[PDB]
């Protein structure tokens, strides 16, 4: 029913250079992805919603952008507090209608 | 090269005539609709959109005309009160009451017909002061006599809302959307295939709609353009607000000949103290219901916006109150008492009037009198929903509403017809 | 998958729901007469379909080959494209403005081919 | 050696249902007619043959009881007039008026019923004299109080022509004869085939027959049997003759309630001098047209044979004068200004009267009453033909006329159905 | 020539137009109930022509051929002459009062080769 | 015999009268209106019976062959005894609650046989 992968797995980046994740989906989900930062310990910090939106809290470190099936989070650089996965949430269902947080990919540094 | 099939699976939008389905002779002859298919099965469309448009559905122009069609069928082989539109030479009801029915109730008499042609009778009932007009005790007139006949419902025929179904013909398919954040029009996503609707309830109301589908995923509100003061807002509610409303007087009634083969019913006396008919509204439920209203409404104009429901907006009874059919008596309840607040950053009585001669389609055209039923009558519905429209901070709502070819709008918002078209052809491979 | 289940599926996918559809195709108060109106409409429609496929000698078939070619002007495109890429409303969106065309030259196709059997 | 062919080009005489093609509810119900087909094809049939007989042709009958049909359904929710049936008391219309007008106008008082049942007012209105029945000023009756109801025509409802097209069903087809020497029977050469008519226009009249098709070849002289005196003979003339009517009086209305919801329209008083109704004709046309008809007609008499147009027959206006159905008022003018000569070898001003209780069907059955009409008529219309009959060297033709199941039977004369027969089966020489 | 445009033509010529025939033949106030007449009416017609094609074995087909001989009683004439020198309205009438022993002769025909097939 | 005349008939026997049966299956007061219920209702029975031998590969025949295997759960018998003694009614009461089963299986199988025709 639900297809989600991140694909750019392992990646790091030393302070000043930038790093990106990316998901892909069998199934459109045109503006309902939900990007999250769990640093260890933590419950998952919220980043990005709807594809390009910050959370309040949210640094301007963070953006992102993407549609249909290919979405990108994005840092503009890293400064030492990144030590942490991102995850992609999917905030759509095809077949109920609702718009609900159901399903995850994810798992990259 | 070219290869025909048949049975291919596409569709084009079109009108057709839809059909009804349903499950005591009651007012939208229910008992000549078909059996439904009990348990129908939904089928969802995988990987398929589609566009609607709710202010442009010809299903609710469908609805529209068959629920007059009805109705005027319904009260066709009934009894006429011509006869009765005579000089009534009138009293005020002061026996038995409190102030605030004071001159609401009139004492009647009259000479009438009886069943021999050469003989009448002196008969007196009690009547509505909203259903009486005076001339120059004081002579009176029944409010219709310069306008139109009055026709007596027939007694035995129900008017309580019984679901009907809509079905289509084969070769028509109805689409349903399950998009839960769609606003009424454009690219609606979660399409899924019946072959008929559920059943919807005709009931007939203003400001409020009541006993409706309600809403889930969060309060909708609908219009067929925002900016534009001259269209009404819809907002469906996703949870209900109960309502209970009361006669409450203790009614009798008689029965008079008026030539042969045909009585009028009459309004006989009232038994205890005549007291002021009354809706009531569980107060917290109306205060947080408006409250998640609001907090939608202001997506539309923004967070700096002060929003104001002030009140009803004037004219005719009919379209400043909020009409409401329930028990066969039409009741007629000032809603100023619920939209009283202005939003920035125990229950609630709606005293109600009564009328016994109805224009049901806001029309000129025959006038239904509705005969008087006996006893108590108590009330219970749901508010799922309201109507608003708009008149440099504050944003003013109105309850506004009167308008038919709505109502109907919120429970058919859902679902377009379609034609199928199985053939169609594609190049392959293959020769005969 | 059900009635038009194949709707939003691969072209080449969809041939073997045809059958779903086909079998679905056939069927004086307010809510009396309009059955007539109903069943009436049905019955038309579902009698036109069939009549073409008379015509163009595809009696009786979900699927019928002709020897008509096709003529690349009303599509510019490859056969794995149309058959692996696409769903049958893009597909008939893209041809939609030459249906009259093909449909003349499938019947005339038909009875050019009837007498040849003069000579058996 | 049986070889079944199908979609074999052949048919069958038939008589089957025809149903209509057209294009604010008026008389004919228009509005329920299907749209026609734009530029419908003519498909022209070469080396066949087919023979015609437009005194039999079955699609004369279908237009006679659809005109009616429509005529009564229209007329059927219509207030009635059935209170008015009373005691005239009537004095003569003199104060603004030429001669030929006196006694021709009545001033009618009488007792009426007000929308209260137990009251009456006293009204008063003008009358035509045609419409009035003296009893022994003077006590009066309408024409109809002891024959038949009488039925207010709805205002609303106009009557002026519109074309309609007669359609056959698939599996049938119209043949339409060219042939433009045919005399209505036997073979007709140039035949060709329509789905659906032209349009026809469904015009009432007597004697002169009014906005028809034309000939063109010749003037044309039909009859079942010209030398039987029994039949009427057509003749259909291949130019229009101009002919202009006039009310010319200036009319003002007023409406009586007569009950709740219901009102009579009353002819209420006249503005300026009161004249006499009448239509004017093209002299020189008249002349050349008649003398056309007469050289034709004598085709079948012989060439010393003197045609004389004598004057109308006599009996009931409806059968003696020229029904005209114009402005929504009925005339009946006097033909005798026109059919005057003898053919051996400026305008016509024809004076005519008017009347508001029609018996439109010849029939005893419901009668109309078309309500006034205010300012002033002015018709414009196109003579297409006539209707003579006849009675040892001078033969006499009168305008006789007033015959249904006539006038459209000029129209339809070039139709006849037939039904399509696809299957047949030839020997060759092929087997399976 | 278009609908019947054939119909006085030579009856061989005519076999070329059965197409533009057949394509043809398949479709509470005064002028809306006729609609319902109208339309039962054709279709009924529509269908009892293609139930008696069925029932012969013709069915999909504009000209089938069966093996039912010619009984010259019927009408003495060569082929030469009803091809070449006749039109079908001609031949009609010709053989009008013949047409239900061929119709019982095509059905009974065709019901002797089902069971015909009992062997395969 | 005539219409059902073989009704009381031995199965096999009765084969041969399929034409009779079929031949008769097809075509506002009170006895106004009945006449369009009457008669669509003769023309919608027909044309689902028309359908259904159509969906299955049957158009066009009284007596069609299949690939389909019988299923002996269905009715333990052999051939000698169903067609040899016993009658067309008899026999449909005995096998009654199947239908839906042996329609099931004789459809899919039809469309089985239509994706073969892509290599022709
Ligand atoms: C919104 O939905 C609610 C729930 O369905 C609906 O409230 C119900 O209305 C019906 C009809 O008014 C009530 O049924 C009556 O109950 C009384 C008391 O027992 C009976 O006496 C009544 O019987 C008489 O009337 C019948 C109809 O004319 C006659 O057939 C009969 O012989 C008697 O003369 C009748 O059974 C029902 O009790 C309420 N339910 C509740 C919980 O109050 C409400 O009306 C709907 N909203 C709107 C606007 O319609
Ligand atoms: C033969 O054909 C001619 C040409 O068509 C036809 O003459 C036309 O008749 C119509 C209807 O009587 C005339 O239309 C009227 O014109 C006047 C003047 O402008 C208008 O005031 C009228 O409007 C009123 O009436 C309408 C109908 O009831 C109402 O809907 C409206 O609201 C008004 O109350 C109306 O438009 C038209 O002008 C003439 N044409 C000419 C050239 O005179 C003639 O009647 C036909 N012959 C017969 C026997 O019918
Ligand atoms: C309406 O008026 C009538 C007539 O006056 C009242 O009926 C009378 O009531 C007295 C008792 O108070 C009886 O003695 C009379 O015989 C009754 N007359 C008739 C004709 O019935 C009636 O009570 C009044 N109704 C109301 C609500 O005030
Ligand atoms: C008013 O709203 C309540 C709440 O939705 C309705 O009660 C539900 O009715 C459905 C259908 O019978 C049941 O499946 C639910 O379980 C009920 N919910 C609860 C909490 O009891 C009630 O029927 C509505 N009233 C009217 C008149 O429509
Ligand atoms: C909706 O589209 C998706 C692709 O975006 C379809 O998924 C493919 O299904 C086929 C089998 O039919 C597999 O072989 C492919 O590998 C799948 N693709 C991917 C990316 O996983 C899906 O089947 C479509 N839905 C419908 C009903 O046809
Ligand atoms: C028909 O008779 C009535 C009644 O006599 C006439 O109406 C009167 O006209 C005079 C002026 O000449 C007024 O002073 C009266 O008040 C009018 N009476 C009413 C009841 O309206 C009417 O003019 C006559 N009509 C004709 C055509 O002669
Ligand atoms: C009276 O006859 C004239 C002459 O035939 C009609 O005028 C013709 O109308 C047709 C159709 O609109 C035009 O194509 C011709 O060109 C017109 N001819 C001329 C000379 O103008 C006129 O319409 C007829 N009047 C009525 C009421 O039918
Ligand atoms: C009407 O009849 C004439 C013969 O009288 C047909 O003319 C013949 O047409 C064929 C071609 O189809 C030619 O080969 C012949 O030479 C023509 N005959 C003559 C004498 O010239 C004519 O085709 C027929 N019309 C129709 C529509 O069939
Ligand atoms: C009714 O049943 C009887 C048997 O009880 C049938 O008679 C047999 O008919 C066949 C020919 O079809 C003969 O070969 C048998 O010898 C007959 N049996 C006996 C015992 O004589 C009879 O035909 C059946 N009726 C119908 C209409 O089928
Ligand atoms: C009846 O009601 C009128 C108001 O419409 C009031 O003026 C009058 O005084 C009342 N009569 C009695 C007896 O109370
Ligand atoms: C009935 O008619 C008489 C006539 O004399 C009148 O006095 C009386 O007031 C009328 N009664 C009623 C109730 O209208
Ligand atoms: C009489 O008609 C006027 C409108 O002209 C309306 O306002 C009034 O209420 C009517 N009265 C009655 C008794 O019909
Ligand atoms: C519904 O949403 C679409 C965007 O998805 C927007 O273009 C449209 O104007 C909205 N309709 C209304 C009535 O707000
Ligand atoms: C409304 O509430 C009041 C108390 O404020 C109570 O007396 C009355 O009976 C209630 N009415 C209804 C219909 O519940
Ligand atoms: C309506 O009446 C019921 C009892 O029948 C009561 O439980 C409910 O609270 C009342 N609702 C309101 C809004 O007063
Ligand atoms: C109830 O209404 C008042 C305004 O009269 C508002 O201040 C308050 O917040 C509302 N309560 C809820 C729960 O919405
Ligand atoms: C509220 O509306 C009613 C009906 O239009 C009106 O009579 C009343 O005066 C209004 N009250 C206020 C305070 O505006
Ligand atoms: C509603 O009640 C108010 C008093 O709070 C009153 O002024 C207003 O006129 C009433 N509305 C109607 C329609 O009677
Ligand atoms: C609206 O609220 C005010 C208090 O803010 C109160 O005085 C007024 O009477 C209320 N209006 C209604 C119709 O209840
Ligand atoms: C009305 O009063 C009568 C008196 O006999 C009583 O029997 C009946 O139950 C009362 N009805 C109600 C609803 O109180
Ligand atoms: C009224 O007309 C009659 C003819 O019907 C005539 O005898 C009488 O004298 C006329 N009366 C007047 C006042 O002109
Ligand atoms: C109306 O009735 C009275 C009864 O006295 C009679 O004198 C009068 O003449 C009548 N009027 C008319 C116009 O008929
Ligand atoms: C009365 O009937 C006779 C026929 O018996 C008729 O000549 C006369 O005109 C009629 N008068 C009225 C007013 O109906
Ligand atoms: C029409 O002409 C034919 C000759 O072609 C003739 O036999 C027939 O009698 C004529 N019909 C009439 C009514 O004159
Ligand atoms: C008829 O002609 C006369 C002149 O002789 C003229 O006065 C009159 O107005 C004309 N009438 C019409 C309707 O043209
Ligand atoms: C009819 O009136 C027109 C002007 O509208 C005029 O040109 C024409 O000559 C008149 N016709 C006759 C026959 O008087
Ligand atoms: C006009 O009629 C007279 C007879 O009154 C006739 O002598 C004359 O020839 C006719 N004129 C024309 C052009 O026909
Ligand atoms: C002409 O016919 C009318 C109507 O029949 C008649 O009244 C008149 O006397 C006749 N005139 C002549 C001169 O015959
Ligand atoms: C027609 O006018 C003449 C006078 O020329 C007259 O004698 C005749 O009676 C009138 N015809 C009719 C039907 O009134
Ligand atoms: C017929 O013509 C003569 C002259 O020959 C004339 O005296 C007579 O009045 C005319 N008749 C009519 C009705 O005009
Ligand atoms: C009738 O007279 C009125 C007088 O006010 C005038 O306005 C109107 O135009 C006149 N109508 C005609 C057709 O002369």
């Amino acid at each position: 029913d639900i297809v989600m992968t991140q694909t750019p797995a392992s990646v790091e980046a030393a302070v000043g250079g930038t790093v990106a994740i990316k998901c892909q989906a069998s199934q459109s989900i045109r503006s309902y992805l939900a990007w999250y930062q769990q640093k260890p310990g933590q419950p998952p910090k919220l980043l990005i919603y709807e594809a390009s939106k910050l959370a309040s809290g949210v640094p301007s470190r963070f953006s992102g952008s993407g549609s249909g099936t290919q979405f990108t989070l994005t840092i503009s650089g890293v400064e030492c507090d990144d030590a942490a996965t991102y995850y992609c949430q999917r905030n759509y269902d095809s077949y109920s209608g609702a718009y609900y947080p159901n399903g995850f990919g994810g798992g990259t540094e | 090269w070219v290869t025909v099939y048949y049975g291919v699976p596409v569709w084009k939008d079109a009108e057709t005539t839809l059909f009804c389905a349903s499950d005591k002779h009651n007012v939208w002859a229910t008992h000549a609709c078909v059996p439904t298919d009990p348990n129908p099965q939904e089928i969802h469309l995988e990987n398929v959109t589609e566009e609607f448009n709710m202010w442009k559905n010809n299903m609710v122009e469908q609805m529209h005309t068959d629920i007059i069609s009805l109705w005027d069928q319904s009260l066709k082989p009934c009894v006429k009160l011509t006869p009765l539109c005579v000089t009534l030479q009138c009293t005020n009801v002061t026996n038995n009451i409190t102030d605030d029915m004071r001159g609401e109730l009139k004492n009647c008499s009259f000479n009438m017909t009886t069943e021999l042609r050469d003989k009448k009778q002196k008969v007196y009932s009690l009547f509505y002061r909203l259903d009486v007009v005076q001339i120059n005790n004081k002579e009176y007139r029944l409010i219709n006599c310069n306008t139109s006949a009055i026709t007596q419902a027939c007694p035995k025929v129900s008017f309580e809302p019984i679901p009907i179904h809509y079905c289509a013909p084969a070769g028509f398919a109805i689409l349903k959307c399950k998009d839960k954040k769609f606003n009424g029009t454009g690219p609606c996503p979660s399409v899924s295939t019946v072959q008929c609707t559920h059943g919807i309830k005709p009931v007939v109301s203003t400001q409020l709609l009541l006993n409706g589908s309600l809403a889930e995923e969060e309060v909708m509100i609908r219009s067929e353009n925002i900016t534009n003061n001259a269209k009404n807002i819809l907002v469906q509610f996703n949870t209900p607000v109960q309502i209970n409303c009361t006669r409450p007087n203790n009614n009798t009634r008689k029965s008079i000949r008026i030539g042969p083969g045909q009585a009028f019913y009459a309004t006989g006396d009232i038994i205890g103290d005549i007291r002021q008919a009354h809706c009531n509204v569980s107060k917290a439920t109306w205060n947080e219901t408006l409250g998640k209203v609001v907090k939608q409404l202001r997506k539309h104009f923004g967070n700096n916006t002060i929003i104001r429901f002030a009140n009803s907006s004037g004219g005719d009874l009919e379209v400043t109150t909020h009409s409401f059919n329930c028990g066969g008596e039409f009741f007629y309840c000032n809603t100023s008492g619920l939209f009283n607040s202005t939003w920035i950053s125990d229950s609630i009585t709606l005293p109600c009037r009564i009328k016994q001669i109805i224009n049901m389609w806001q029309r000129i055209g025959q006038a239904m009198y509705a005969p008087p039923i006996q006893g108590v009558i108590r009330c219970v519905s749901n508010i799922t929903g309201l109507i608003l429209t708009r008149d440099s901070t504050t944003e003013t709502f109105r309850p506004g509403g009167g308008d038919m070819r709505d109502n109907w709008r919120s429970e058919l918002y859902k679902y377009k017809v379609v034609k199928i078209e199985p053939l169609g052809v594609a190049p392959t491979r293959c020769k005969r | 998958l059900g009635f038009l289940g194949a709707a939003g599926s691969t072209m080449g996918a969809a041939s073997m729901t045809l059958t779903v559809q086909a079998r679905n195709l056939l069927s004086l108060t307010v809510w009396g007469i309009k059955q007539l109106q109903a069943r009436v409409l049905a019955v038309e429609r579902y009698l036109r379909d069939q009549q073409l496929l008379g015509i163009w000698g595809c009696s009786g078939k979900l699927i019928c080959c002709t020897n008509v070619p096709w003529n690349s002007s009303w599509s510019n495109r490859n056969l794995s494209e149309i058959w692996d890429n696409m769903t049958w409303l893009q597909w008939d969106k893209e041809i939609s403005n030459y249906t009259q065309i093909i449909y003349g030259l499938l019947e005339e196709s038909q009875n050019q081919q009837e007498k040849n059997e003069q000579d058996l």
